[PDB]
DNA sequence: GTCCCTGTTCGGGCGCCG
DNA sequence: GGCGGCGCCCGAACAGGGACTG
């Protein structure tokens, strides 16, 4: 075993569990009826202090459940720049395999979860891991000499395939075509028994009304953005454009764009085509990603470490139409986006109440990890100034 | 007699020791009802005389027990509880009547002397020293901190083989007082109950034949449990005349007690008064809403009333209505005048609000709560049009969203009471607004400049610079006609007023929101202040002196 | 920075149960 | 007059963001 201490001056994670539908929690106690058996966990009592909320979630057209460990605040209390550029990254599940090796035994009391009971018939049901956790940012780090004893061979036999370890799954990346790329990720499947393609991720830039007939209204409107904008592009004008509206006119008065005016705007929609000046990547800060919903099923995202270094930005597009199941697809999305690029998943700003995203969110969660988030009231500004 | 499972491993925190604390002195009822405890208790082996290597004391006391001529021995362990080592409780909630399914037979038992029969871990027996005016405890005490947590594990533990060979039997658990449900004939389900009985022997553990309920109705948990109905143990409001505090505090902590199963209890103005108190002894006078909303009530509370058991097999249905000011009334159902259950929903969030957010609000704590007492999603029945919300969906710029719901018309209905336009409209009047505080003399001005060549300016006292862009809005609105462009540089107001509310804390978004509602079609604008843009400049021009 | 406004958290009353 | 659980409600303490001074 490989003895694990906590960041100084922490103590455990203490976070209560919260409810479960019947289905998940029938699938939760067979679940860990299982693992008590095969003994990867241990019944406990309340003299452990320590908690870590539990909940499952189903597989794609399959019918097996999966227990999800929600371990953010353990986690928080405890990569080749080339994956970002193949043709075909496949996320390929591995976490199984943490459950081979044992953990430490000391610190097995901060793994302790609690199952629920349908209206509280019964106390809850504490368990602790006696094996690596799956969702523990410990047990990718722990079993990294494991997974590079394991891949040596495929590696060495495949010295153009990019594979890359994130907590519960690898990211296995190649130039390949889809079918030679799905032959030898099968192949690693086999051996390792003993889709994506982020080239085309593209920057969605920020982008100006074109028109041939402008109002004062349009004209306030574009010099609003662009005042914005100028906070980002430092090098955006909008003299002319502004001295378009001397006066006090109407707001549907018919405003024809000067010669001046028109450079102005034509050498701005230039400007926005440049990339962001200034925007270095910084590995010990921490990532923030900025949702805004622009309706009709359109989300529009920001990734950023300072306000206006903006490292990433994009869009999520998609009747009977969910927003919460809309808003946990984007933040799948956007995390694995980041896992591939910077290997480090971002802390969400939610545009939701937090009471919504807490009820409904675990009802569509298919990912194996779980993101850091925030619930903000957007300024309808933003939402503005990213949409298309 | 004690139980022979094994004790849960305790220990104190890190450099702490046990308490010194002398004994207060008790009445010579207490002192002889505590002899006569004790004396048969260390008889037992629950307490162990102990001599002068035991540094340590706590005061106990007594109290009369639930309603008996039989005394209850507190510990005032608040001392060693704050050196205690911290515990993960396991009851998690609350059992509720309306999530028990029909049973053919039931029962009631309960655990004698409950805590005293499981046994306290060795090496922290030495900490709970006590004195009457010296043994120490080598079961659990009441009064000390860990007690409830090893107990219900303990239990939960000992429950578990039984369970586990007995599925057919319903044994719902609070600390020890056992609901046992079966749908099994009379007699095989007593032979089951002496099995019960036996197995909590084994692992000792009394269940008192006093305590043994075998007939309707049985007291479980507040309620009474009947056959095919249950009931609340009676509610009696005080009737004071002169109210304090702590009375209106008792007061509607009844009436909160009571909304889940008497529909319509409201507490809003029993609840505001007590905003601005101080003390559990001060007295207050009540307001006329105040008389109102209790007369109400009690006139609630003079109805005869029942919920019914869970079928699994139907489906679970809650119909929200809106109550006034902010609170809702819901009932959770399975057919059609028959409630599971009811309850309540008042609380206030947010300084600016509209009712499709407060009931959003609400449909998700009912989620929650039947989440909780059946584990599934309700059936909505909402007084708000399929098109309300759609329009309010689109509109809203953040996420919200609503389990399967459908419309019932009984009023009052949930309306977005005006709608602010997309684009600017053609002909209408368009006013540039403004307004300006100066923040060390409180000072402001706030006003509107028109392309009609409209202008005005209100000189304002005692406000802020948030305030006066608020006043210049509400200027615009009262001297405009139906239909309006407003033309704004505050992202402050701009966003309470996109946000539609219907509601505010403040008296003069109130005024704004009624102006709105007058019109026929406004349509509002943002443009950045201090840019010199269109009229913006010639109102900031005009607010500033 | 300072001020103003808004939202969340947490603790302290009481209710209910054991 | 002790303890734990859940409920409600209110206010104090704090965080965060927009607008402002010279
Ligand atoms: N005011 C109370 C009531 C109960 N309990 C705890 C102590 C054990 C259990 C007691 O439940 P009771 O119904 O009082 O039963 P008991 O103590 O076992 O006594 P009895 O023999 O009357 O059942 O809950 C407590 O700590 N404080
Ligand atoms: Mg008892």
């Amino acid at each position: 075993t490989v003895p694990v201490k906590l960041k100084p001056g922490m103590d455990g994670p203490k976070v209560k569990q919260w409810p479960l539908t019947e289905e998940k929690i029938k699938a939760l106690v067979e679940i860990c009826t299982e693992m008590e058996k095969e003994g990867k966990i241990s019944k406990i009592g309340p003299e452990n202090p320590y908690n870590t909320p539990v909940f499952a979630i189903k597989k794609k057209d399959s019918t097996k459940w999966r227990k999800l460990v929600d371990f953010r605040e353990l986690n928080k209390r405890t990569h080749p720049a080339g994956l970002k550029k193949k043709k075909s990254v496949t996320v390929l599940d591995v976490g199984d395999a943490y459950f081979s090796v044992p953990l430490d035994e000391d610190f097995r009391k901060y793994t302790a979860f609690t199952i629920p009971s349908i209206n509280n018939e019964t106390p809850g049901i504490r368990y602790q891991y006696n094996v690596l956790p799956q969702g523990w940012k410990g047990s990718p780090a722990i079993f990294q000499s494991s997974m590079t004893k394991i891949l040596e061979p495929f590696r060495k036999q495949n010295p153009d395939i990019v594979i890359y370890q994130y907590m519960d799954d690898l990211y296995v990346g190649s130039d390949l075509e889809i079918g030679q790329h799905r032959t030898k990720i099968e192949e690693l499947r086999q051996h390792l028994l003993r889709e994506l393609h982020p080239d085309k991720w593209t920057v969605q830039p920020i982008v100006l009304p074109e028109k041939d007939s402008w109002t004062v209204n349009d004209i306030q409107k574009l010099v609003g953005k662009l005042n914005w904008a100028s906070q980002i592009y430092p090098g955006i004008k909008v003299r002319q454009l502004s001295k378009l509206l001397r006066g006090t006119k109407a707001l549907t008065e018919v405003i024809p764009l000067t010669e001046e005016a028109e450079l102005e705007l034509a050498e701005n929609r230039e400007i926005l085509k440049e990339p962001v000046h200034g925007v270095y990547y910084d590995p010990s800060k921490d990532l923030i990603a900025e949702i805004q919903k622009q309706g009709q099923g359109q989300w529009t995202y920001q990734i950023y470490q300072e306000p206006f270094k903006n490292l990433k930005t994009g869009k999520y597009a998609r009747a009977h139409t969910n927003d919460v199941k809309q808003l946990t697809e984007a933040v799948q999305k956007i995390t694995t986006e980041s896992i591939v690029i910077w290997g480090k998943t971002p802390k969400f700003k939610l545009p939701i109440q937090k009471e919504t995203w807490e009820t409904w969110w675990t009802e569509y969660w298919q990912a194996t990890w779980i993101p850091e988030w925030e619930f903000v009231n957007t300024p309808p500004l933003v939402k503005l100034w990213y949409q298309l | 007699p004690i139980s022979p499972i094994e004790t849960v491993p305790v220990k104190l925190k890190p450099g702490m020791d046990g308490p010194k604390v002398k004994q207060w002195p008790l009445t010579e009822e207490k002192i002889k009802a505590l002899v006569e405890i004790c004396t048969e208790m260390e008889k037992e082996g629950k307490i162990s005389k102990i001599g002068p290597e035991n540094p340590y004391n706590t005061p106990v006391f007594a109290i009369k027990k639930k309603d008996s001529t039989k005394w209850r021995k507190l510990v005032d362990f608040r001392e060693l509880n704050k050196r205690t080592q911290d515990f993960w409780e396991v009851q998690l909630g609350i059992p509720h009547p309306a999530g028990l399914k029909k049973k053919k037979s039931v029962t009631v038992l309960d655990v004698g002397d409950a805590y005293f029969s499981v046994p306290l871990d060795e090496d922290f027996r030495k900490y709970t020293a006590f004195t009457i005016p010296r043994y120490q405890y080598n079961v659990l005490p009441q009064g000390w901190k860990g007690s409830p947590a090893i107990f219900q594990s303990s239990m939960t533990k000992i429950l578990e083989p039984f369970r586990k060979q007995n599925p057919d039997i319903v044994i719902y658990q609070y600390m020890d007082d056992l609901y046992v449900g079966s749908d099994l004939e009379i007699g095989q389900h007593r032979t089951k109950i002496e099995e019960l009985r036996q197995h909590l022997l084994r692992w000792g553990l009394t269940t008192p034949d006093k305590k043994h309920q075998k007939e309707p109705p049985f007291l479980w948990m507040g309620y009474e449990l009947h056959p095919d109905k249950w009931t609340v143990q009676p509610i009696v409001l005080p009737e004071k005349d002169s109210w304090t505090v702590n009375d209106i505090c008792k007061l509607v902590g009844k009436l909160n007690w009571a909304s889940q199963i008497y529909p319509g209890i409201k507490v809003r103005q029993l609840s505001k008064l007590l905003r601005g108190t101080k003390a559990l002894t001060e007295v207050i006078p009540l307001t006329e809403e105040a008389e109102l909303e209790l007369a109400e009530n009690r006139e609630i509370l003079k109805e005869p009333v029942h919920g019914v058991y869970y079928d699994p097999s139907k489906d679970l249905i809650a119909e929200i209505q809106k109550q006034g000011q902010g609170q809702w009334t819901y009932q959770i159902y399975q057919e059609p005048f028959k409630n599971l259950k009811t309850g309540k929903y008042a609380r206030m969030r947010g300084a600016h609000t509209n009712d499709v957010k407060q009931l959003t609000e609400a449909v998700q704590k009912i989620t929650t709560e039947s989440i909780v007492i059946w584990g599934k999603t309700p059936k909505f029945k909402l007084p708000i049009q399929k098109e309300t919300w759609e329009t309010w969906w689109t509109e809203y710029w953040q996420a919200t969203w609503i389990p399967e719901w459908e419309f019932v018309n009984t009023p009052p209905l949930v309306k977005l009471w005006y709608q602010l336009e997309k684009e600017p409209i053609v002909g209408a009047e368009t006013f540039y607004v403004d307004g300006a505080a100066n923040r060390e003399t409180k000072l402001g001005k706030a006003g509107y400049v028109t392309n009609r060549g409209r202008q005005k300016v209100v000189t304002l006292t005692d406000t802020t610079n948030q305030k006066t862009e608020l006043q210049a809005i509400y200027l615009a609105l009262q001297d405009s006609g139906l239909e309006v462009n407003i033309v704004t540089d505050s992202q402050y107001a701009l966003g309470i007023i996109q946000a539609q509310p219907d509601q505010s804390e403040s008296e003069l978004v109130n005024q704004i929101i009624e102006q709105l509602i007058k019109k026929e079609k406004v349509y509002l604008a943002w443009v950045p202040a201090h840019k010199g843009i269109g009229g913006n400049e010639q109102v900031d021009k005009l607010v500033s002196a």
